[PDB]
């Protein structure tokens, strides 16, 4: 019965679940953790990654 | 021992690292400190900063 | 060449600063993490070939 109200709640929840999961997606880099890149790389080349 | 350096013997040693989520066995010469729990501080456990 | 050795080292402290004071190694092209920032880095399994 109350389906139109759960629609806007599930959409905002799904929007925040897909946004938080994009942090685990390597956008062509060596990894997804920033601290791992900054530590295991020299400053000049770490900028590109 | 007559040619220039284009064909001279070159001793090559390649070190293949893994760097994955596993119990680390080969660390570096970095020392250790005392563990402080109830404080927001900078931690570095086996490279994970 | 075709019989390249592989001596896997494990459970030991690796100080890569010793390799700098050795014979001139003008091929230290670390296709990987970092040539310099390497001592402060723990590894799991390192396979050294020759």
């Amino acid at each position: 019965a109350l389906g139109k109200l759960q629609d806007v709640v599930n959409h905002n929840a799904q929007a925040l679940n897909t946004l938080v999961k994009q942090l685990s997606s390597k956008f062509g880099a060596i990894s997804s953790v920033l601290n791992d890149i900054f530590s295991r790389l020299d400053p000049p080349e770490a900028e590109v990654q | 021992p007559t040619y220039g350096v284009g064909h001279q013997p070159y001793r090559v040693v390649v070190l293949s690292f893994e760097l994955l989520h596993a119990p680390a066995t080969v660390c570096g010469p970095k020392k250790s400190t005392n563990l402080v729990k109830n404080k927001c501080v900078n931690f570095n456990f086996n490279g994970l900063k | 060449v075709y019989a390249w050795n592989r001596k896997r080292i494990s459970n030991c402290v690796a100080d890569y600063s010793v390799l700098y004071n050795l014979a001139p190694f003008f091929t230290f092209k670390c296709y990987g993490v970092s040539p310099t920032k390497l001592n402060d880095l723990c590894f799991t399994n390192v396979y050294a070939d020759s």
